[PDB]
C-alpha cells in the first residue's frame, strides 16, 4: 500500500496502489500503471525520489511509502 | 453622572418591556389606570428602599446564602409597605389584593437588587432602583388606560377614592356615551395588548435607529 | 372528592391564564421543549414541598405563637433555603440527574407562583392534604399549559411571522389565545 | 420573647445547614440563557527556481518536489495558510480562490413562496 | 409468488403510446464523438491514449484507477482528437474532462477476447469479464455492474430480480428492448443466476406492457425457474426499494442493501448488457434511448452510440416540429435541464424529451395549507412538509431526522402539492450542503492526518540523524 | 438561474379546494337563508365583504401579493363565520367577527398557513364572549315570502341600526332550553317528550345558527367532500362516534337526567363542526392517528362541556382546544417511515 | 466559618421581625377601625341613619329556623322599640351562588336589597348590582301583606318582577332569596318581628 505521483505542472497525477510486502520501486511503479497513463514517461532519465529524495529503482519500499517521479 | 442611570432605565433597560421581568402585576393589576398607577408607586418605593438597604449592606452579605439574607431584606419591607397600605390606602389595597404582598418574588426587583446593588454605591443604587420603578410605572400607566379606554372608555377612574380627591383631576372621560369591549377587562384582553405594546416598541425603535443613521 | 377538586384546579383556575403567576420563566423558558418540561417537572416538585412546609410552618409556628403578619417573610425565606437544598444535594449525589432538575432549580427560587399559591391557600383555611393537593395541582396545571405553549412556539418559529412580530409578541398574543380558548371550562367544577 | 426566639433558631438552622451542605457536597435572565472563502496555491512554470524553500515552509503537505527546475506544484492539501507566500525569493506563489468546477457544484435555494 | 402492496405512489399521464409504436431505429455515424471520462458512480477513468492514435470499435480508451470504476471504450474505430475538456449532461452546463473521436466511417470492430461455454466457469472469472466490458447498470442510478455482482457473490442470493418495470412517463426504451430482444434477456438473466448462485429469477414488467409481457412469457417458457410477473401501474414502483417490498413483501433495511434480504435488482438494459458481454464479449458501446414529447416530429426509439450528440438524435427523428420550453435528459420527473444541443449521450441517458407549452405544467407557489397529501403519496412514508419546512430554515440536521436520510427524490412530492411548491428542490438543496459539509470535514480530517504524519516522520528522522552524528564525533 | 424538477403536475390548487368547500356549504347556506328571511341575507352579504376587504387591507399593509386573496381563504372564514352567527343579528357583530378573526387570527400570524388557531371559531369564542346578549338571541323561522317574515325595508331597520324584534319572535332552542327546565325541577324526560321532536329537528325547523339549523344537507355536503378527497372521514367519524357513545352510555345510566344519542346528534353545530370546521387542514394533524386522536378528544370536550358545563354549545371551545393540543400530536405521532421500525431504528433482517 | 453565615441570617431575620412587630402594634388598631367602618359603609346603603339609634354591628344575635339554616341578623332599635331587621340570603344563580342582604323593616315592608356577591355573566346578568341599574330597586316598599304567594316571582313563571333580556336564572334566583327572607322573618315572631 503506497502511492505512486507524477509532477507534471501541467497535470499532476497521484495513484494508490497496493505492491507487495519488499518490493522495489521499479516493481511497484509497473504495478501502479502509471507508464500507460503518460507514455513518455522515461524510468531511466527522469529522477524518482521517495517522500522528496533521490532514490534507486531496487531500493526496497515500506507501507505508506510515495514515490514521485519528476524532472 | 449619576443621573444616566435614571434616564437609561426608561427605555433602554425596561423592567416589564426590555428585559421581560415583572409581567405577573403587569398583566394582573391593569384593567384600570388607577390600579396600574398605584402599583408602580408601590413598586418604585419598594425598589428604592431596598436597593438603598441593600448598597449600605453591601459588604456584609455571604456570598453562598446570598438570596436568603437579601430576600429577607425584601420581605420585610413588603410586608411593612402592605401594612402600611392596609392602614391608610385601605380603598387601594382592597383593589390590588395579593399583589401588593407579591412583591417580594418580583423578579424585577430581585434583578436590580442582586446585579446592580451589589456592587455600586448608595447614591447609584437609589437612582437605578427611582428608574426602574419610573418605568415599571409607566409601562403599567399606558397598558391600564388602554385597557381601560378599550373597555369602559373613561381613562382614570375613581381616582378620587383610591388615590384621594387631590388626584380628582385626572378623572377624564373618552368616548362619551360607549358600552365598551368586555374582552379588552377580561385575562384575554392583557396578553394581546403586552403583544401589541411590544410590536409597537419594536417599530419605533427600527424607526428611531434609521432616523439616526 | 379530591379528583374534582384536582382537575378544578388543573383546567379552571389554572394559576397562569387565569391566575397570572409566575410568567416571567414560563414566557422566557417555553421557546424550547425540552427544557419546559424539565422546568415544568422541577416547579411542580418545588410548588409541592413549598406548600407542605408552608402549612406545617403556619399551623405549627406562626399561629400557636400569635404572629400571623410574619408569615410572607418566613414562608419565601424557608422555601428559598430549601430550594438550595434541593439544588446542592442533587449536584453530587447524582451527576446525571443534574440535568433535568437541577439545572432548573434556580429558576424558581422567586417565582411568584411558590409564594402565591400558599397565601391563597391560606385564606381558604386548607388542611394539609388540601394545601399538598392544591400546590400539586397548580403544579401540574402550570406544566400542562407550559408544555402546549413550548409546542405553540417550536412550530411558530419555524413559520412566517413578520418581522416586526416574530419572537416575544407572537408568544403573548398567542397566550391571549391560549387562555381564550381555556376560558370555556369555566364553571365546570 | 417565645417568637424571637424560635425564627433565630430556625434562621441559624437554615443557615448551618447550607454552610455545611456547601462543605460536604447570576440572575435569571442569565441563568435562562444557559438552560436553553477558500483559496489555493498556485506555482507558475517561471517563478520557481528550485529554491526548495516552499517545501521548506509548508506544515502540510501540499508542495511536492525538490532539487532546481524542477518546477513543484502544490495539491488539493493546500488551505491558504500562506507559509509558502513569504518563502518564495522570487515570489512564485500566487494563492488564488477555488474555481468552481462539476464536482464541486450544488443546487441553489428555491427563491420564496 | 403473489403481489404486496406498496404505500404511496401516483399515476402521471403516461404519454407512451406515441412512441411504442415504431421499431428501434438506427442512426448514421456521426462526424466526432464526445466521450466524457466519467459516466459512472465512483473514480474516474485514466486515458490510455494520446492525441493522433488510431482506435478501433471496441478499444479500451480509458482504464480503471480503482475498483469502483468502469473503463471507457471507442464507440467507432477514428482517431483520438483531443484528451481535453467536453460539455456534460448536467444542468450546470459545466465542462468534464473527455476525450473527442473523429469517426472514420470504416467502423471496424477490434479483435475480440470472446468467451467459450459460459456456463462453466467459476462465478469471479465471468465477474472480471464483465468488469473489463464497461456495463455500468443502466438505470440511472450508473452504478458499475461487476461491483454489484462480486458483492452480492459474497452473501446468499434467494432470487435474481429483472428491473424491467419501466415507470417513467414518456419513456419506453425499455418496453422495446423487450419487446425485440427477449432471448437476449433471458439468456442474460441465467447467466446471472450462474453467477450469483441462487435460486429462481421473477423478470418483472408493468401491466401496462401487454405486449412485452406476452413477449417475455413465450421467450421464458422452457427454463423452469424463470418467472414473468406483472406488476401494478404505479409511478414509484420501478424503484429497487419498491420492486423488492412488491414482489418478496420484505423492506430492504434502512442504511442496507438489497442483498441483505436476499434480492439482487438488475435493469432490464443491463442484462442485455451482461448477456452481450458474457457470450460475445463486445463492452458497453452503444444503448437505447427514446425521443419523444410535442415538439418532436416523430417520436422514437433509437440504437445510439455513447458520445453522440443530443442534436444528431434530434434531427433523426425528423426535427423540432415548433419551439421546445425545455429540453430533458430522462423522464420529466427526474430529469435534467440539457443547457445546450451539443450535449453527448452518457450511458446513463434514458431519453431526450422535447416538452412543449401544454404539456409542462404552469404553477404559482403559495404558503403550505397542511394539506397532508404528500405523506399520503410518499414511498418512504416521510413528512414532506416538515423536511422542507426544516430545509427552507437552513436546519439540515432537523430535516435529515424527519427523513431526509432516506429521501430517494422520486418526485411524488411535488406531483400532488396544491400549492405548488419546489419540494424536490429544497431535499436536493439540502442534501447538498449537507454533502458540501460532509467534503469540507473529510478534507479537514485528511489534511491533519496527513500533517501528523509528515511531522511524525521528519521529527523522527531529524532525530535519528541529530543521535547517529553525535555518535560519530564521539569516536572521532 | 437553473429549473429543478419533476415537470408533472396533477389538476390541484389552493382555489379548486376552496371553492369546492364553497359549493359544499352551499346548499345548507341556501336553507338558512330562505327559512330565516332578508335578515340572514343581509348578515352574511356584510360578513362575506367585510372579511374580503380587511383580508385585502391586511395584505396591502404585509406586502404579500394581492393574487392571495382570490385563493378563496378569506371568503371560506366569512362564510364560515356568517352561517355560525345568530341570524337576525345586527350587522357590527358581524364585522367585528371578521376584523378579529381575519387579522389577529389569521394574517398576524403571517398569512394563510401560518396560523395555529381556527379563525372562524376564535371569532365566534370573542364575540359569544364579548357581546353575550346580541349572540343569544334567536329568531324563530319566518320563511321568505310567508305573509308573516318582516319585508325588505323592515328586515334593513331590523339588522342595520336598532330597530327591535317586537315580541314572539324569538324563542329558545333545544339545549339551552333542557339546560334551564332541567334547572326547574323538571326531569329530562317530559321536557323531551312536550318539547322536542326529533323529525322536526333534523330536517332543520328549530332555531338556531343561520346554516346550523339543518343536520341533513350539512350531512350530504360533508360525505359530498369525503367522496372528492377534500376531507379525511377519521376526524367526523371519530367525532360523532364519541358522542353517540357518550351519550347513549349516559342515557342508559341514569334517564331521567341524561338524554343522549339522537337528541345530541340533532341539536347545536356537531355535525357542521364535525365536517366543515373541525376539518381545517391547517390547524388538525396531519396523521392518521394524530386525526383519531383530533376527532376523540374533539367530541368528548364537546358533549362534557354540553351536559355539566356552562355553556349549551362547546364545539367552538373545543375545536380551539384540540388546536392547541396539534402540535404535540403532530410531533409525537409521526408515520412510521421506510426500512425503520415506530422508534426510528433500522430494521434488522 | 459556618457560624458567621448562620449568625447573619439570624440577625437580619430577628432585625425585620422586630420592625415588623412595632410596625403590627402600630397599625393594628387603624388596620381594624378601617375594616369596621367598611362594614359600616356596607350596611349603611340599606338602612337609614334615621331609623336606628344604637349601634347595629353589636346586638347581632344569631337565629336558627328549618330552611336557611343559621343566620345572622342584626337589630336597628331606636329605644328599645324593634324597627328593622337586616340579615344575608343564598341562593344558586347562573355561575354559582349569590349572597344579598335584607333590611326588613319591623312591619314587613323592605327597606333595600343590595346584592353582596355575585358571579353572572357580565354584560348579560349584571343588571342586579345599585351602581348600573335600578331593577335591584324594585323591592322597596313591597311586604307579605299587599303581594301575596302569587306575584313574587318573575314574570317568566307568572309574576310582576322583570326579567333581564335574555337573562332569567338571576332574577329568579334574587326573587327567591327575597320571598324566603321575607318567610324566615315572618315565622320568628317577636324578636324579629315586634
Ligand atoms: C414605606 C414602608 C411603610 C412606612 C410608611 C410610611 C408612611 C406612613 C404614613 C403614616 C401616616 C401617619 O398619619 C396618620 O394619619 C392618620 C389618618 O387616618 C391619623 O389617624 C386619624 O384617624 C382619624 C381620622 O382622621 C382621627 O379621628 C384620629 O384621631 C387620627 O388618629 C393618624 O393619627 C396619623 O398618625
Ligand atoms: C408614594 C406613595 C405610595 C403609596 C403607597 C405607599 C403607602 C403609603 C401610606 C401612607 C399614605 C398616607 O397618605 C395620606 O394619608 C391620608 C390620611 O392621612 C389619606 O387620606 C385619605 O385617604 C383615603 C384614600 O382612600 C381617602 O379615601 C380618605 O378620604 C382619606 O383618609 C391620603 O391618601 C394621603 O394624604
Ligand atoms: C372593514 C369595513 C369597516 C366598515 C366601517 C364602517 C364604520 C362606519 C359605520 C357607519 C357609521 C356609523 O357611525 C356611527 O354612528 C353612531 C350611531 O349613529 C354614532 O355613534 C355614537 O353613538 C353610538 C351609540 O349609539 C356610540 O358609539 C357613541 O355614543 C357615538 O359614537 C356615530 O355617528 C358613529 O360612531
Ligand atoms: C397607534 C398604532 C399602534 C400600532 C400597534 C401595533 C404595531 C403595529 C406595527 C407593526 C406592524 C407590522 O406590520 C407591518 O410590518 C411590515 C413588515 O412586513 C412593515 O413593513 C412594510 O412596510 C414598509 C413601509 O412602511 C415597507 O418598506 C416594507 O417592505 C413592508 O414590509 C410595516 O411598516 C408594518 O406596517
Ligand atoms: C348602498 C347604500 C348603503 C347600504 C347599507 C346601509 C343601509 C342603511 C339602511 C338604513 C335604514 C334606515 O331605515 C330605513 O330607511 C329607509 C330608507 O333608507 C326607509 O325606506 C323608505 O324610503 C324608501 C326609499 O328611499 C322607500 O322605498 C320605502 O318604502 C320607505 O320605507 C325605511 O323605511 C327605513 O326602515
Ligand atoms: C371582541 C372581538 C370583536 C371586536 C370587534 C370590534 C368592536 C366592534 C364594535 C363594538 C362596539 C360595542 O358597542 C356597540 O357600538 C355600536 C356601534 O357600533 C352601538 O350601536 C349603535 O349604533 C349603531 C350604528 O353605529 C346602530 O346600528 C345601533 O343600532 C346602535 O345601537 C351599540 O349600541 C354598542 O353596543
Ligand atoms: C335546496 C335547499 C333547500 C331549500 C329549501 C328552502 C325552503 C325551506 C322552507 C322550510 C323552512 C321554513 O319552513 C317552516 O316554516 C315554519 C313556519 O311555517 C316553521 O315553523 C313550524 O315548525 C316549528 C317547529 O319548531 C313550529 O314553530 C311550528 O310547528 C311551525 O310553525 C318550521 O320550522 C319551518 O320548517
Ligand atoms: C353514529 C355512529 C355511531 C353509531 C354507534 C351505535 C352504537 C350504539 C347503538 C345502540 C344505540 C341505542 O340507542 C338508543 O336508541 C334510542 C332509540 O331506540 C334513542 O332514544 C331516543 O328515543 C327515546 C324514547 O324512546 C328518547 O327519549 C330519546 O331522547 C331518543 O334519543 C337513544 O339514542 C338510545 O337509547
Ligand atoms: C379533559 C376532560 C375533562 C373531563 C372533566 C370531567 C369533570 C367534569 C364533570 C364533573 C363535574 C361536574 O360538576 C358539577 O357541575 C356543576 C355545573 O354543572 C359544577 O359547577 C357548579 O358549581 C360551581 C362552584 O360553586 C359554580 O361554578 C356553579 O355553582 C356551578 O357551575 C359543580 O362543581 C358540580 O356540581
Ligand atoms: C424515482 C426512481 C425511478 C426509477 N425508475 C426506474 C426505471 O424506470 N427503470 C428501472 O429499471 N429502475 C428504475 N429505478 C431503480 C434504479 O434506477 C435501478 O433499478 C437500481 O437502483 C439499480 O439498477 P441497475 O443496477 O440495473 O442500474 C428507479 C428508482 C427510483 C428511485
Ligand atoms: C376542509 C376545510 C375546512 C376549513 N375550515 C375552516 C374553519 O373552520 N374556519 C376557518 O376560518 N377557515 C377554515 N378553512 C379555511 C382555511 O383552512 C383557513 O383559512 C386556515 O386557517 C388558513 O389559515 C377550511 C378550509 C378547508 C379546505
Ligand atoms: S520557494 Fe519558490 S522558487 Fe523555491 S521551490 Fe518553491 S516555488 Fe520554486
Ligand atoms: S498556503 Fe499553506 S498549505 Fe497551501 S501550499 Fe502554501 S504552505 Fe502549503
Ligand atoms: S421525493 Fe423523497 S420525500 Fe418526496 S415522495 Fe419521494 S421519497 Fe418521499
Ligand atoms: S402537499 Fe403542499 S400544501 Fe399539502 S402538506 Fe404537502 S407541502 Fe403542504
Ligand atoms: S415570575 Fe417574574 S414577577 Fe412573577
Amino acid at each position: 500500500r503506497v502511492s505512486v505521483v507524477y509532477a507534471d505542472p501541467a497535470k499532476p497525477l497521484q495513484l494508490s496502489c497496493k505492491v507487495e510486502d519488499g518490493c522495489s520501486v521499479e516493481q511497484a511503479i509497473q504495478q501502479s500503471g502509471v507508464l500507460r497513463c503518460c507514455p513518455d514517461i522515461d524510468l531511466k532519465k527522469q529522477k524518482v525520489g521517495v517522500f522528496g529524495k533521490f532514490v534507486k529503482l531496487d531500493s526496497p519500499l515500506k507501507d505508506g511509502d510515495r514515490i514521485e517521479i519528476y524532472q | 453622572v449619576p443621573w444616566q442611570y435614571f434616564t437609561s432605565a426608561l427605555w433602554q433597560y425596561n423592567v416589564a418591556l426590555v428585559q421581560m421581568l415583572a409581567l405577573c402585576p403587569t398583566l394582573a393589576v391593569t384593567t384600570t389606570a388607577t390600579n396600574g398607577l398605584g402599583m408602580g408607586l408601590a413598586t418604585t418605593l419598594v425598589l428604592v428602599m431596598t436597593n438603598a438597604l441593600i448598597s449600605s449592606m453591601r459588604h456584609t452579605i455571604s456570598p453562598e446564602v446570598r438570596n436568603p439574607v437579601m430576600i429577607g431584606v425584601i420581605a420585610g419591607v413588603v410586608t411593612l409597605t402592605d401594612m402600611a397600605m392596609n392602614a391608610w390606602m385601605h380603598e387601594l389595597y382592597k383593589v390590588l389584593g395579593l399583589f401588593i404582598a407579591l412583591i417580594v418574588t418580583n423578579c424585577a426587583v430581585l434583578g436590580r437588587a442582586e446585579s446592580f446593588c451589589l456592587r455600586n454605591p448608595v447614591i447609584p443604587s437609589i437612582l437605578d432602583g427611582a428608574g426602574m420603578g419610573a418605568g415599571f410605572t409607566a409601562v403599567l400607566v399606558v397598558i391600564g388606560g388602554i385597557r381601560e379606554i378599550l373597555g369602559s372608555g373613561t381613562l382614570f377612574s375613581q381616582a378620587s377614592s383610591l388615590l384621594g380627591s387631590h388626584f380628582k383631576w385626572m378623572e377624564i372621560t373618552v368616548i362619551p356615551d360607549f358600552q365598551g369591549i368586555l374582552l379588552a377587562i377580561l385575562p384575554p384582553g392583557a396578553f394581546i395588548v403586552l403583544g401589541f405594546l411590544l410590536a409597537a416598541k419594536r417599530v419605533i425603535d427600527r424607526k428611531r435607529a434609521e432616523r439616526r443613521q | 372528592e379530591y379528583v374534582l377538586f384536582l382537575l378544578g384546579t388543573v383546567l379552571v383556575h389554572n394559576v397562569v391564564l387565569v391566575g397570572f403567576l409566575g410568567l416571567c420563566p414560563f414566557m422566557g423558558v417555553s421557546s424550547k421543549l425540552d427544557p419546559s418540561i424539565g422546568l415544568a417537572v422541577a416547579t411542580t416538585l418545588v410548588m409541592g414541598l413549598g406548600g407542605a412546609s408552608s402549612w406545617l410552618l403556619e399551623h405549627y409556628v406562626l399561629l400557636p405563637l400569635g404572629i400571623g403578619f410574619i408569615r410572607i417573610l418566613a414562608y419565601i425565606v424557608v422555601i428559598a433555603g430549601m430550594v438550595q437544598l434541593i439544588e446542592m444535594i442533587i449536584r453530587k449525589a447524582s451527576p446525571s440527574l443534574y440535568r433535568s432538575l437541577g439545572i432548573y432549580l434556580p429558576l424558581i427560587t422567586t417565582n411568584c407562583a411558590v409564594l402565591g399559591v400558599p397565601l391563597l391557600s391560606v385564606r381558604e383555611g386548607h388542611d394539609l392534604t388540601m394545601a399538598v393537593l392544591f400546590g400539586l395541582g397548580s403544579g401540574l396545571g402550570f406544566s400542562l399549559i407550559m408544555i402546549i405553549f413550548a409546542g405553540l412556539r417550536e412550530r411558530l418559529a419555524l413559520a412566517n411571522v413578520p418581522a416586526a412580530f416574530s419572537g416575544p409578541p407572537i408568544a403573548f398574543v398567542t397566550a391571549g389565545l391560549l387562555a381564550l380558548a381555556f376560558m370555556g371550562f369555566g364553571g365546570l367544577i | 420573647i417565645e417568637a424571637t426566639l424560635a425564627l433565630t433558631v430556625m434562621g441559624v438552622l437554615l443557615g448551618c445547614g447550607l454552610g455545611l451542605a456547601a462543605r460536604k457536597f447570576g440572575g435569571v435572565g442569565l441563568a435562562e440563557k444557559l438552560a436553553a472563502a477558500p483559496m489555493l496555491a498556485r506555482v507558475e512554470a517561471s517563478q520557481c527556481i528550485g529554491c526548495t524553500r516552499c517545501y521548506r515552509a509548508c506544515p502540510t503537505d501540499a508542495i511536492v518536489g525538490a532539487s532546481g527546475q524542477v518546477h513543484v506544484v502544490l495539491e488539493d492539501a493546500c488551505t491558504g495558510c500562506g507559509k509558502c507566500r513569504d518563502a518564495c525569493p522570487e515570489d512564485c506563489v500566487l494563492l488564488i480562490p477555488q474555481e468552481q468546477t462539476l464536482d464541486t457544484w450544488r443546487w441553489d435555494k428555491p427563491a420564496a413562496a | 409468488f403473489n403481489l404486496s402492496s406498496i404505500r404511496g405512489g401516483v399515476h402521471p399521464a403516461a404519454h407512451k403510446d406515441l412512441s411504442a409504436a415504431l421499431p428501434i431505429g438506427s442512426l448514421p455515424l456521426p462526424p466526432r464523438l464526445y466521450l466524457p471520462l466519467r459516466q459512472h458512480a465512483g473514480a474516474e477513468a485514466l486515458p490510455m491514449v494520446a492525441v493522433g492514435d488510431k482506435v478501433l470499435k471496441g478499444q479500451l480508451l480509458a482504464f480503471p484507477p480503482t475498483e469502483v470504476s468502469a473503463p471507457v471504450h471507442a464507440p467507432t474505430s477514428g482517431r483520438i482528437v483531443a484528451i481535453g475538456p467536453v460539455p456534460a449532461p448536467h444542468p450546470s452546463g459545466l465542462t468534464t474532462t473527455g476525450i473527442v473521436l473523429e469517426s472514420d466511417g470504416e467502423d471496424r470492430w477490434i479483435d475480440l477476447d470472446v468467451s467459450t461455454d459460459p456456463f462453466a466457469e467459476d462465478p469471479l472469472v465471468l465477474a472480471d469479464r464483465v468488469a473489463k466490458a464497461g456495463i455500468v447498470g443502466l438505470g440511472g442510478a450508473i452504478f458499475p455492474a461487476a461491483v454489484k455482482l462480486k458483492q452480492g457473490t459474497r452473501h446468499e442470493i434467494k432470487t435474481v430480480l429483472v428491473n424491467g418495470s419501466e415507470c417513467e412517463p414518456y419513456l419506453t426504451c425499455d418496453d422495446r428492448i423487450m419487446r425485440e430482444r427477449a432471448e437476449a434477456i433471458v439468456d442474460g438473466a441465467r447467466l446471472i443466476q450462474h453467477i450469483l448462485r441462487a435460486y429462481s429469477v421473477v423478470i418483472a414488467i408493468e401491466d401496462n406492457k401487454p405486449e412485452a409481457l406476452a413477449a417475455m412469457r413465450a421467450a421464458a417458457e422452457h427454463f423452469g425457474a424463470i418467472e414473468v410477473m406483472a406488476v401494478p401501474a404505479l409511478y414509484p414502483m420501478g424503484s429497487a426499494k419498491q420492486l423488492i417490498q412488491a414482489v418478496t413483501g420484505r423492506e430492504v433495511p434502512a442504511g442496507g442493501r438489497s442483498t441483505d434480504v436476499g434480492v439482487l435488482v438488475h435493469n432490464a438494459g443491463t442484462v442485455y448488457a451482461i448477456q452481450q458481454a458474457l457470450r460475445f464479449g463486445r463492452p458497453l458501446i452503444s444503448r437505447v434511448v427514446t425521443v419523444s414529447g410535442a415538439c418532436v416530429k416523430t417520436p422514437q426509439n433509437l440504437d445510439v452510440l455513447i458520445g453522440t450528440p443530443v442534436q444528431a438524435l434530434i434531427d433523426a427523428c425528423g426535427g423540432l416540429s415548433g419551439d421546445p420550453q425545455q429540453l430533458l435528459l430522462g423522464g420529466p420527473m427526474m430529469g435534467a435541464v440539457l443547457p445546450s444541443t451539443e450535449v453527448p449521450v452518457i450511458k446513463g441517458a434514458t431519453g431526450l424529451l422535447a416538452l412543449a407549452r401544454h404539456e409542462l405544467p404552469n404553477k404559482d407557489p403559495a404558503p403550505c395549507i397542511r394539506c397532508a397529501s404528500c405523506v399520503d403519496a410518499c414511498p418512504m412514508g416521510l413528512t414532506p412538509l416538515d423536511m422542507a419546512l426544516y430545509a427552507r430554515a437552513d436546519d439540515y440536521d432537523g430535516a435529515s431526522e424527519y427523513g431526509l436520510r432516506d429521501c430517494i427524490l422520486c418526485g411524488c412530492c411535488s406531483y400532488v402539492c396544491p400549492s405548488h411548491i419546489p419540494l424536490v428542490h429544497y431535499f436536493q438543496y439540502a442534501k447538498g450542503q449537507q454533502d458540501e459539509r460532509r467534503s469540507a470535514a473529510r478534507k479537514s480530517d485528511y489534511i491533519k492526518r496527513q500533517t501528523e504524519v509528515r511531522a511524525a516522520r521528519l521529527a523522527e528522522e531529524e532525530a535519528a540523524k541529530a543521535a547517529a552524528k553525535a555518535a560519530k564525533e564521539a569516536a572521532k | 438561474s437553473v429549473a429543478a424538477g419533476p415537470f408533472a403536475h396533477d389538476r390541484s390548487s389552493v382555489n379548486r379546494i376552496m371553492l369546492d368547500v364553497c359549493l359544499a356549504l352551499t346548499p345548507a347556506t341556501l336553507f338558512g337563508l330562505v327559512m330565516f328571511g332578508w335578515p340572514a341575507i343581509n348578515l352574511w352579504l356584510v360578513t362575506c365583504v367585510s372579511a374580503l376587504a380587511i383580508e385585502a387591507a391586511c395584505l396591502r399593509l404585509l406586502g404579500q401579493p394581492m393574487r392571495r386573496l382570490l385563493d378563496g381563504s378569506a371568503l371560506l372564514t366569512g362564510w364560515l363565520l356568517a352561517i355560525s352567527l345568530p341570524p337576525w343579528a345586527p350587522w357590527w357583530i358581524g364585522v367585528g367577527g371578521s376584523l378579529f378573526a381575519i387579522g389577529i387570527g389569521k394574517q398576524l400570524y403571517g398569512g394563510i398557513g401560518q396560523n395555529p388557531f381556527n379563525p372562524a371559531m376564535l371569532a365566534r369564542v370573542a364575540l359569544l364572549i364579548a357581546f353575550p346578549l346580541q349572540m343569544t338571541t334567536w329568531a324563530l323561522p319566518h320563511p321568505l315570502f310567508s305573509s308573516s317574515a318582516p319585508g325588505f325595508f323592515d328586515s334593513l331597520a331590523i339588522t342595520f341600526a336598532g330597530a327591535p324584534l317586537a315580541d314572539g319572535m324569538t324563542g329558545a332552542t333545544a339545549l339551552g332550553n333542557l339546560k334551564t327546565e332541567l334547572t326547574l325541577n323538571r326531569t329530562a324526560q317530559e321536557i323531551l317528550e312536550g318539547g322536542f321532536s326529533t323529525i322536526s329537528a333534523l330536517f332543520g325547523s328549530t332555531p338556531g345558527s343561520l346554516g346550523e339549523t339543518s343536520e341533513l344537507l350539512l350531512l350530504v355536503g360533508g360525505v359530498w367532500l369525503v367522496l372528492r378527497r377534500i376531507i379525511h372521514w377519521e376526524i367526523p367519524v371519530a367525532i360523532l362516534a364519541s358522542v353517540f357513545v357518550m351519550a347513549t352510555l349516559a342515557y342508559l345510566i341514569n334517564p331521567e337526567r341524561y338524554a343522549g344519542g339522537l337528541y345530541q346528534l340533532t341539536s347545536g353545530g356537531l355535525i357542521l363542526c364535525a365536517f366543515f370546521i373541525a376539518t381545517d387542514p391547517v390547524t388538525s394533524p396531519i396523521s392518521r392517528v394524530g386525526r383519531l386522536i383530533f376527532g376523540v378528544g374533539c367530541g368528548v370536550l364537546i358533549y362534557v362541556i354540553r351536559t355539566w358545563g356552562s355553556f349549551p354549545e362547546a364545539a367552538a371551545f373545543a375545536v380551539l382546544f384540540m388546536n392547541a393540543l396539534t402540535p404535540l400530536i403532530d410531533r409525537y405521532w409521526r408515520p412510521r417511515a421506510y426500512g425503520r421500525n415506530v422508534r426510528g431504528k433500522p430494521l434488522v433482517a | 466559618m459556618v457560624a458567621y453565615q448562620g449568625l447573619s441570617l439570624g440577625l437580619v431575620c430577628a432585625v425585620v421581625a422586630l420592625l415588623l412587630l412595632t410596625g403590627n402594634i402600630m397599625t393594628h388598631g387603624t388596620i381594624a377601625e378601617q375594616q369596621m367602618q367598611d362594614r359600616l359603609a356596607t350596611l349603611r346603603e340599606v338602612l337609614p341613619q334615621s331609623l336606628y339609634d344604637n349601634n347595629p354591628l353589636a346586638d347581632s344575635f344569631k337565629v336558627q329556623d328549618a330552611e336557611l339554616g343559621e343566620v345572622e341578623v342584626l337589630p336597628a332599635r331606636l329605644q328599645g322599640k324593634l324597627t328593622a331587621v337586616v340579615f344575608q340570603g343564598r341562593n344558586i344563580g347562573y355561575g354559582g351562588p349569590i349572597e344579598q342582604m335584607m333590611s326588613v323593616d319591623a312591619q314587613g315592608k323592605i327597606l333595600g336589597v343590595r346584592v353582596l356577591t355575585h358571579k353572572e355573566t357580565p354584560g348579560l346578568a349584571d343588571k342586579i348590582e345599585a351602581s348600573r341599574s335600578d331593577w335591584i330597586k324594585v323591592f322597596d316598599g313591597l311586604s307579605l301583606e299587599n303581594t301575596a304567594l302569587d306575584k313574587w316571582k318573575v314574570k317568566k313563571d307568572g309574576g310582576q318582577f322583570d326579567q333581564f333580556a335574555g337573562a332569567t336564572i338571576t332574577p329568579r334566583a334574587v326573587v327567591k332569596t327575597v320571598l324566603q327572607g321575607l318567610q324566615f322573618q315572618a315565622r320568628h315572631a317577636e324578636q324579629l318581628k315586634a
